[PDB]
């Protein structure tokens, strides 16, 4: 199966360039998985306090990463697909009222929620030698919903 | 008796000794010579360069996706990553007894899928996957006794001329220089002139 | 056998003895955030001082690269002093290391640690075990370092945990860029454009590649070095607005001084800090591992879970199957000897003849002060083999005397020992004088040769001197017991 | 590959390149792992020669016959060459661990040769009527079973060391398997060739 | 795709890992066949179409 | 033939930095090859309609 | 003769195989004769037969 996976990957690498931008952005995963369920492990909250999203994100962050390192586990996933995401719920009547479109919001989020590269201050080659080399640090990615608002 | 058969037949014992000697001489001539065998568990190094990015930015944006993709590769015990300003260095440790080439090709195949997520600059410079199980045979230092050649000149002379000849030598796995100063067309902006000309 | 156990208890164990490799690896670390011209000057002074040293033939310097953490730090440098050949120089590497530490012990700008080159590749620099404390809870690195400092405070008290250190360093100076987004958009600006100007003036911008000498080389854009060495560098940089107005960068961007990590290390998809500690001289390395593990458990929070790498991983992993393997190896030896002698009790004579070689080897290594290295274990394997060889031959000759010649048990034991005395002494003399030079070996690979030779010689002398007397005693006892059951 | 040959080729090629070097540019080789393996090979050769000489001396002293010294001079090199052939077949490489193991294996080989020859001589000198061939046959009938049992016991001691995993497991596996090969070859030689030569 | 579907713009930092940012219209505005009526797009003449 | 492709793939990926950008964008293909022409198959139309 | 020291010659395919395999037949012949002699000395227990 290892040689089979390697052959499939070698042949796939050429076609992945042809794929649409979104498809390759999400990635194309090749696994030696039998696609038949070996076993199902159900993680549940007896208190019922934790909602479905919180339980899914917990098992995704902690349990799944450990389980994938188990030898003999081709793929271990949870059915919910409820990973956290900063959902922005557009209101088309308000979009029309203020005059913006969905593309404007797309561009604004793509522009104002990315981290970029900023060099260091006082790096060589400089004629006036400075005592220290100081790195510039920026936080361009918003963290809270009150920040995306 | 077994020993009596050879005692009564000195020529048979002698030719057995001669054949053993010939096989031993052949093996001795063909025995690989090293300092130490592969005692250390095999490792695979993943490197990506995000020039001008801080350590935290690299850790969150380059280190996390590649590490997540590499997680799950077969025969992997533990995986470690160090993010420094400009560069991300990832070392995957595999269970001892794993073929280094199988591990390297596995990590390569995973990173092939993970690459498109990475920032544009990281993709443009590329992600480098190699096996670090090989040990150093030796170190050769090319130096300028006079001040005629700078670090740049020596490094580029070494990379263009010295390295190619050394890699052709039989038994040389690879030769790599450490200076990391390739030729580059440097454009040095002067903000006073930039503002003067608008 | 009790004294054997005591000697094994009072002999420290090490993985591989430190050796003189002909190279002294010197690690120079300036204060964090230091420029590279300072590192270059410090390395030049270090090299010029080492030129006075007679042993140090030449120096190889990697300025700007840190060897402790594989990463480019301008404040760091590694200098290797290439010593003369072992024959030429009288002083060993340890004496030169002591001299270097002595001349650089006084407080100065740079902290230089002079250590010997590792004996076997794949072993960490110095002897510090590798431990990673993953932070599940996602705390900031400044809090992770505070917790690690608490853990190091508790570990520093214990004598077992000598020289505990953490690579996690958050004291590097940094400039925090505070974007005024309201002002940024009020100026008709896109964040990507302003950060492209920052990346092209203060950082290097790799636009594309150009052909030179038949190879593609990068084209990098960066402002002049005199215009990016101060906190006010953002003053001269201008960005075009969408309204075609030149706008200075300091209008909506601010540089605020701060301190933070330079190397951000993540272990198994979680942020981590490396803990580097050395065992106590009396306690073993495994005891130090257990001690640091307990220290981290009691000091660190529930989020911090200790993960191990390298030497510690080998220590945890290796010892498990060795016990079962050795039990199986002894069971098979017993079965084979029983099949040879045609008696269940008799192999006990060979099995109890084995420990004399162990006794002698451990006694000689304890007296000379050599530790319980792996080469000592290999020497133990050889000594066990030879002691079992001699015991098997003596027991077989005793059995043949008792059965074929009809000699009495006492007489059979006497005659067997007398017969086997000459070959045992012959081979003992030959092999002992053969391995005698190993103790007085030359410089190249000296320590391993010394350890193996001293263990081997001790075991051989003990076997040839003592086991020859004791194997007949065991044969006499077991044969009398066998006669007892026959009655 | 052979480290020593490769290092020699690298040095020769570096000199050749240094012939066509710009003015002021030199080269040097600070670190070279071939030094350790060459020194180890020289030390092992010295140990082999010293052990052979001491075997000849002790044989000429205890046995009082010079013609007997020829037997170890043939038995020992044959055992060592057989060990080399088996090592090459199984895939081992000449490294520091295997050379250290060969230093030990010298002891096993000389022990076997001395044991067999001394037993032959004892039986020869016990009875004046017995002939050399009869003495050899009698002594081998005496010690043929013990030699096989010793070989099996030594192997049952050394093989379980190999199954140990980890860094120490591999390092000790080198010694253990070299010793097991050595005892097997030495026992076979002591059964077949040594009595014939005696 | 931004209104009726989910548009994956980029990632944002939460709990140490990276999590997606998705843009979609409210459930009531992508719920009928007439969903296209409420949604507008600006042309190159700055007219909401 | 399989292991050779693995080793070539590994070395090519190890030397990523040296490649120019255009080949990286299009991609580099490593595939087992064969110089052996087993046969040539000719497909032709009889009516000459195609 | 023509190209000179600036050029070296290299071979491919059958030419390469022949140039590299020059001498293998003689090596096999010598080893075969040696082993035939050794085996026949073993069986007949004489050196000159």
């Amino acid at each position: 199966p290892d040689q089979a996976a390697i052959d499939v990957n070698n042949r796939i690498s050429a076609a992945t360039a042809k794929l649409p931008e979104a498809v390759k952005k999400l990635g194309v995963t090749v696994r030696k998985s039998s696609s038949t369920i070996l076993e199902v492990v159900s993680v549940y909250s007896e208190d019922s306090s934790m909602n479905d999203i919180d339980i899914y994100n917990y098992v995704s962050l902690n349990i799944l990463d450990e389980l994938k390192r188990i030898p003999g586990v081709g793929d271990a996933s949870a059915i919910g697909n409820k990973n956290y995401s900063m959902r922005i719920w557009l209101e088309p009547d308000l979009l029309n009222k203020f005059g913006v479109t969905a593309n404007d919001v797309i561009n604004a989020v793509n522009d104002q929620n990315a981290q970029y590269a900023t060099g260091k201050i006082g790096e060589e080659p400089v004629v006036n030698k400075s005592p220290q080399v100081i790195s510039i640090t920026m936080q361009g990615r918003l963290q809270t919903p009150q920040e995306f608002e | 008796m077994f020993s009596k058969f050879f005692i009564e037949r000195p020529i048979f014992a002698s030719v057995v000794a001669i054949i053993i000697s010939i096989a031993g001489i052949i093996g001795l001539a063909n025995l690989p010579v090293e300092q130490y065998p592969s005692l250390t568990p095999p490792t695979v190094q993943v490197s990506a360069t995000y020039t001008g990015a801080d350590a935290q930015t690299i850790a969150s944006t380059v280190a996390t996706p590649i590490e997540d993709a590499i997680n799950g590769v077969d025969n992997m015990i533990y995986m470690d990553s160090t993010s420094s300003p400009g560069q991300m260095k990832l070392t995957v440790y595999f269970n001892i007894g794993t073929d280094p080439d199988q591990a390297a090709i596995d990590v390569n195949n995973r990173i092939s899928a993970a690459t498109a997520k990475l920032p544009e600059a990281v993709k443009k410079l590329g992600v480098t996957v190699r096996k670090s199980s090989s040990t150093i045979l030796e170190v050769v230092s090319v130096y300028s006794e006079d001040s005629s050649m700078n670090d740049i000149d020596i490094y580029n002379y070494v990379s263009l001329n010295i390295l190619d000849e050394l890699k052709r030598i039989p038994g040389v796995g690879d030769a790599s220089a450490i200076g990391n100063k390739n030729y580059s067309m440097r454009i040095w902006l002067e903000p006073d002139l930039l503002n003067k000309f608008g | 056998i009790g004294f054997i156990a005591y000697l094994f208890k009072i002999v420290p164990s090490s993985l591989v003895p430190s050796e003189d490799q002909g190279v002294i690896m010197s690690i120079i670390n300036l204060p964090s955030g230091s420029s590279i011209h300072r590192t270059i000057e410090e390395v030049d002074t270090i090299n010029k001082n080492a030129t006075q040293m007679k042993e140090i033939s030449s120096s190889v310097s990697l300025i700007g690269f840190d060897l402790f953490t594989s990463s480019l730090k301008e404040n760091a440098a590694a200098v290797f002093f290439i010593l003369k050949d072992w024959s030429q120089r009288e002083a060993s590497s340890d004496q030169i290391i002591a001299q270097l530490f002595g001349q650089y012990a006084a407080d100065r700008n740079a902290l230089s640690y002079f250590l010997n080159l590792p004996p076997i590749p794949g072993l960490s620099l110095t002897g510090g075990f590798e431990m990673y404390a993953q932070n599940k809870s996602g705390k900031d690195y400044d809090a992770i370092q505070q917790d690690v400092n608490k853990m190091l405070e508790l570990a520093r008290t214990r004598k077992e945990l000598a020289n505990v250190r953490t690579t996690l360093d958050t004291s590097f100076p940094q400039y925090k860029l505070i974007i005024d987004r309201d002002k940024m958009k009020y100026y008709n600006l896109n964040m990507q454009d302003v950060f492209n100007t920052i990346s092209a003036t203060i950082g290097t911008y790799y636009v594309n590649d150009f052909p030179m000498l038949g190879k593609n080389f990068q084209v990098n854009i960066r402002a002049l070095g005199d215009f990016r060495n101060t906190q006010d560098a953002l003053k001269n940089i201008y960005i075009r607005s969408s309204d075609n107005k030149m706008i200075p960068l300091n209008s909506f961007l601010t540089l605020v001084r701060s301190a933070g990590p330079d190397d951000v290390k993540r272990f198994n998809l979680f942020p981590a800090a490396l803990i580097q500690g050395d065992p106590a001289p009396g306690y073993t390395s495994g005891q130090a591992i257990d001690a640091i593990a307990e220290v981290a458990k009691q000091s660190l929070g529930d989020e911090y879970s200790i993960a191990w790498s390298g030497s510690a991983y080998q220590e945890v992993s290796s010892k498990g199957a060795g016990a079962y393997a050795f039990v199986l190896g002894m069971i098979f030896v017993f079965l084979i000897l029983a099949a040879q002698y045609e008696r269940w009790l008799m192999p006990l004579a060979v099995i109890t003849a084995v420990p004399f070689a162990v006794f002698g080897s451990i006694l000689l290594v304890a007296l000379r002060g050599f530790d319980n290295d792996i080469y000592f274990q290999t020497g133990l394997l050889l000594l066990i083999g030879l002691s079992a060889k001699n015991a098997i031959l003596i027991i077989e000759f005793a059995m043949e005397e008792r059965l074929k010649k009809g000699k009495s048990i006492f007489e059979a034991a006497i005659n067997a020992a007398k017969l086997r005395f000459r070959p045992i002494i012959m081979t003992s003399l030959a092999f002992t004088f053969g391995v005698l030079p190993m103790i007085f070996a030359t410089g190249a690979g000296s320590a391993s040769r010394h350890s193996l030779g001293t263990g081997l010689i001790g075991g051989m002398i003990a076997a040839s001197t003592l086991a020859i007397f004791f194997v007949p005693l065991f044969f006499y006892l077991l044969e009398n017991f066998n006669e007892w059951l026959d009655k | 590959a052979n480290a020593v040959n490769t290092a020699k080729l690298i040095n020769e090629k570096m000199q050749e390149l240094s012939k066509n070097f710009p003015q002021g540019l030199k080269y040097q080789i600070p670190y070279d792992t071939t030094i350790f393996v060459k020194a180890s090979i020289k030390e092992v050769i010295k140990t082999f020669v010293e052990a052979l000489a001491l075997v000849l001396v002790v044989m000429y002293l205890f046995l009082k016959n010079f013609k007997s010294t020829i037997i170890p001079m043939i038995a020992v090199p044959v055992s060592l060459l057989g060990t080399f052939a088996v090592l090459y077949v199984l895939g081992f490489s000449i490294n520091l661990l295997t050379l250290f193991a060969l230093v030990l294996a010298i002891g096993i080989v000389v022990d076997d040769a001395i044991i067999v020859v001394e037993n032959i001589d004892r039986i020869l000198h016990e009875d004046s009527n017995i002939s050399v061939k009869d003495a050899a046959i009698k002594a081998m009938n005496e010690v043929s079973s013990p030699v096989i049992s010793i070989v099996l016991v030594l192997c049952a001691v050394f093989i379980p060391v190999s199954f140990i995993s980890g860094f120490v497991g591999e390092i000790q596996r080198q010694f253990a398997l070299t010793l097991a090969i050595s005892v097997a070859i030495s026992g076979f030689v002591a059964l077949t060739l040594t009595p014939s030569l005696s």
